[PDB]
RNA sequence: UGAACUCGCUGUGAAGAUGCAGUGUACCCGCGGCAAG
RNA sequence: GUGAAGAGGGAAACAACCCAGACCGCCAGCUAAGGUCCCAAAGUCAUGGUUAAGUGGGAAACGCGGAAGAUGUAACGGGGCUAAACCAUGCACCGAAGCUGCGGCAGCGACGCUUAUGCGUUGUUGGGUAGGGGAGCGUUCUGUAAGCCUGCGAAGGUGUGCUGUGAGGCAUGCUGGAGGUAUCAGAAGUGCGAAUGCUGACAUAAGUAACGAUAAAGCGGGUGAAAAGCCC
RNA sequence: CCCGGCGAGGGGAGUGAAAAAGAACCUGAAACCGUGUACGUACAAGCAGUGGGAGCACGCUUAGGCGUGUGACUGCGUACC
């Protein structure tokens, strides 16, 4: 705290309680008994732990019915409109689009969208995952994701 | 029928002017400007201004007839206190507060 | 993360203050004075619970005694009758009947004194 | 004409058409209640119990209230032992109101 | 010689009882001009007992 | 249910007149203080004041066993310089007989407002002879 | 300046009681003084 | 053995003496020590006795005396008692939060059974300092949550009725005006009543001292609403 | 516009959703000081309350209490770390 160490009052004589510095955390202009420091808050998770996680993300998703396998889900132009009429065709509104491969059609075409989000398979985390209403999955991506987690 | 009529940041003290106003509280108009204009305090003339100022409102924007009126409402009460340093022996120093009062006078003819 | 205690220390304050209220001076405005009070008017009201009990107990029993006195009997004899004629009334009842009907006390007092001899 | 009767571990005076609060029932909010264990019954006349119950006194009411009672605050505080205990009661009552008497 | 503790509001109201003033009540009239003033005092224009005595 | 407590507008209070000729200072003025308390009542209440009115007469033939008669000593102080003074029964009773029994009811009955109320109950006569005839005061036999 | 609806005596009490139990006394509220607490 | 770490009743008032160990509620009964003339709840209870002393309700060697202290009776609490003083017996009443009668909460071990929980249950315990263990309430923010309430009215403020053994929660009368946030988890500068704790405001003494060398002001006229203090 | 002292300050008029949004100005709480209503208070002593508790002033259906305020009186009660 910035300021100087010097007394406010002498020790002795006063009517006033014992003071040494203006900074002491019962006084103003400064204090604070115990002042944060930037730390790390990152938890570690063993890598068994996230696999087993994820797969039992994946079984619940696939016995609530949260997940829905389909062929290749691509646009032919990279069209927020065109991505917006594919899904209402299927009525589908809170959706991640995971897919083996990443393409910039459909990646621009869903970015705009906040309700749909597009990820590769080896990108996905298991907050997004339940956080998301459903899940649309890809063959190449049920394939690589089954393969990676092994 | 109010006819409020207040007078605020008053020089005089809240305590002080209490005296004249419960000196003509609920008093008739006729008997309160002769009292105020004898009475021997600077709250008096404080508390005659104000009363004129009601019987005035009440003549002009409300019923005339002013004869008829009595103070049905009369108060004062502590406002904004101003703070001075005053020297004392010994280098002590204390504080004086220079009091201020509002003072409310309604009047009526019911 | 800064968390004000206003608004609770105000909601505490309040209830403090509404419990200790009905009291004098500036034990029901100063919250650092009226709190204690509630502390011991609480203390007083435990205590005064256990002890109505006995007030209306010794009550009925001054009652019942001034009675049988009226009548002229003792109120240790008139509770002997009673047990003896097998009376199960208790002392608050018999004070109240003695209280408003005349003759239904006369009635007792005159079984007891029966039971008796 | 007024009766004294053993309801709820204490024995209540009660007289005809009125109202009384009592320890709570298992008896519906509106539903009719029997009291045989009439201990005393008075009128004009005066009739007292050699055996208690009488022999064929009776008290019809009817349930009106299965309420509870006003707020009770038990506070226990020591002094100089750091103490202080708050608790709050609301005892359970039955208001009925006595719609019969027997002889 | 000072205070052991502050009094109360009060016992405050209690000393100031007596502090209140006290109306004239006595308004007197002047026989010619009609104008109220205290009694044995000129008024204010300066009439006294019905002829005028400061002739100002 | 809810207590019945004796409500202080509707009370009838009983006129008594007693002799105290004869009788124990201590023994009279219990029966005395009983009566003013109300405890010969089924109505008495202990914050209501629901005794009967009683006049002594003969007050100045009061009797003590023993030499209570000239050892008995009543002190009283008026908080001066030195103002205690002690006066014994004949004393007392020389001077006026009323304050040896009017005393002993007052530190017989209990103190407070409704203390003195029933102190104030009571009204003492020296003389055999009383001006409260008009509420019928029928002699009371103890 | 913890708060007071702020009288004296006896005995007690962390051992010198305005507030404890008893006792006696005392209309409520100001003003000029002494300073035992 | 008691306080510390135990409240209650008696000793008038007194932790350590006596009876008695408060889980909570009920305007019920009983009893322990202790009381029953009253203050102040209960026997002016009985029988056979002593006491003439206010002993009871302070004290020895000696023959009721011995026995005198200081603010006020002050060595029964008092009134007062010649039995209302003391010895022996009996029968009755009062007497605590102690026990019993009813209702409400929970731990512990069990068996008859539900088996991640009810119990047709069974017995008991639940004063508690330091301390040890367990179970919960209040708030800021993050994910939940670009979800939900929301200018036909959020939060704060200000009263009320319910609700739980409780921290608090719920809805609402008025100001308010645009913000708040379900449930489950994550982290606290997370809950203030004292540390002669700090900052800002207000009581208090109190409309009291004081209004600052005891060189000394007044009168006629003038301005001004106000003149003893401004000007001639 | 009016009073007030060609002041300060306030009552009218207008602006503005709002003027107890008036520059001392968003929301406006407590300590503290007042106004009005109802009660108690000038014969009664003490951690100021509590259990009981009559009377008084306000409203209700019923014609008795029930709801709030005051609360004379009575037994107990020598604050907190």
């Amino acid at each position: 705290v910035t300021g100087s160490g010097k007394k406010p009052w002498r020790q002795k004589g006063t009517g006033r309680a014992r003071s040494g510095s203006i900074k002491s955390p019962i006084w103003r202009s400064g204090g604070v008994t115990f002042a944060a420091r930037p730390q790390d808050h990152s938890q570690k998770v063993n890598k068994k732990m996230y696999r087993g996680a994820l797969k039992s993300i994946l079984s619940e998703l696939v016995r609530q019915d949260r997940l829905i396998v389909v062929e290749k889900f691509s646009v032919e132009a990279p069209k927020t409109k065109l991505l917006a009429q594919k899904l209402k065709d299927m009525a589908l509104e809170d959706v991640l689009i995971i897919t083996g491969e990443l393409d910039e059609n459909l990646f621009l075409a869903a970015r705009n969208l906040h309700k749909v989000d597009v990820r590769d398979a080896t990108g996905i985390d298991p907050v997004s995952l339940i956080a998301f209403d459903k899940v649309v999955m890809t063959a190449d991506a049920v394939k690589q994701v089954e393969e990676m987690l092994a | 029928m109010e006819t409020i009529a207040k007078h605020r940041h008053a020089r005089s003290s809240a305590q002080k002017v209490r005296l004249v106003a419960d000196l003509i509280r609920g008093k008739k108009v006729s008997q309160a400007l002769d009292i105020l204009t004898y009475t021997n305090k600077k709250a008096a003339v404080l508390v005659k201004k104000v009363l004129e100022s009601a019987i005035a409102n009440a003549e002009h924007n409300d019923g005339a007839d002013i004869d008829d009126l009595k103070v049905t409402k009369i108060f004062v009460d502590e406002g904004p206190s101003m703070k001075r340093i005053m020297p004392r022996a010994k280098g002590r120093a204390d504080r004086i507060l220079k009091r201020t009062s509002h003072i409310t006078v309604v009047v009526s003819d019911r | 993360a800064r968390v004000k205690r206003g608004v609770i220390a105000r909601a505490r304050h309040k209830k403090i203050l509404k419990q200790a209220k009905g009291y004098y001076g500036a034990r029901s405005r100063v919250y650092r004075v009226a709190f204690q009070a509630v502390i011991k008017a609480g203390q007083y009201a435990y205590r005064d619970r256990r002890q109505r009990k006995r007030q209306f107990r010794q009550l009925w029993i001054a009652r019942i005694n001034a009675a049988a006195r009226q009548n002229g009997i003792s109120y240790s004899k008139f509770i002997n009758g009673l047990k003896k004629a097998s009376v199960e009334i208790d002392r608050k009842i018999l004070a109240d009947i003695a209280v408003f009907d005349k003759v239904a006390f006369t009635a007792l007092v005159e079984k007891a004194k029966a039971a008796l001899a | 004409m007024y009766a004294v009767f053993q309801s709820g571990g204490k024995q209540h005076r009660v007289s005809e058409g009125q109202t009384v609060r009592l320890e709570k029932l298992d008896i519906a909010t509106g539903e009719t209640v029997e009291f045989a264990e009439v201990l005393m019954i008075a009128n004009g006349e005066e009739v007292k119990i050699g055996v208690p119950f009488v022999d064929g006194g009776v008290i019809k009411a009817e349930v009106v209230a299965h309420g509870r009672g006003e707020k009770v605050k038990i506070v226990k505080f020591r002094r100089r032992k750091h103490y202080r205990k708050q608790q709050g009661h609301r005892q359970w009552f039955t208001d009925v109101k006595i719609t019969g008497i027997s002889a | 010689a000072v205070q052991q503790n502050k009094p109360t509001r009060s016992k405050r109201g209690m000393r100031r009882s007596h502090d209140a003033l006290t109306a004239v009540t006595s308004l007197s009239v002047d026989k010619t001009s009609g104008e109220k003033h205290l009694r044995h005092h000129i008024t204010a224009d300066g009439y006294y007992r019905g002829r005028k005595v400061i002739a100002k | 249910m809810k207590t019945f407590t004796a409500k202080p507008e509707t009370v009838k209070r009983d006129w008594y007149v007693v002799d105290a000729t004869g009788k124990t200072l201590g023994r009279l003025a219990t029966e005395l203080a009983r009566r003013l308390r109300g405890k010969h009542k089924a109505e008495y209440t202990p914050h209501v004041d629901t005794g009967d009115y009683i006049i002594v007469l003969n007050a100045d033939k009061v009797a003590v066993t023993g030499n209570k008669r000239t050892d008995k000593v009543y002190y009283h102080h008026t908080g001066h310089i030195g103002g205690i003074k002690q006066a014994t029964f004949e004393e007392m009773i020389a001077r006026r007989p009323e304050r040896v029994i009017e005393i002993a009811v007052k530190g017989m009955l209990p103190k407070g407002p409704l203390g003195r109320a029933m102190f104030r109950k009571l009204k003492v006569y020296a003389g055999n002879e009383h001006n409260h005839a008009a509420q019928q005061p029928q002699v009371l036999d103890i």
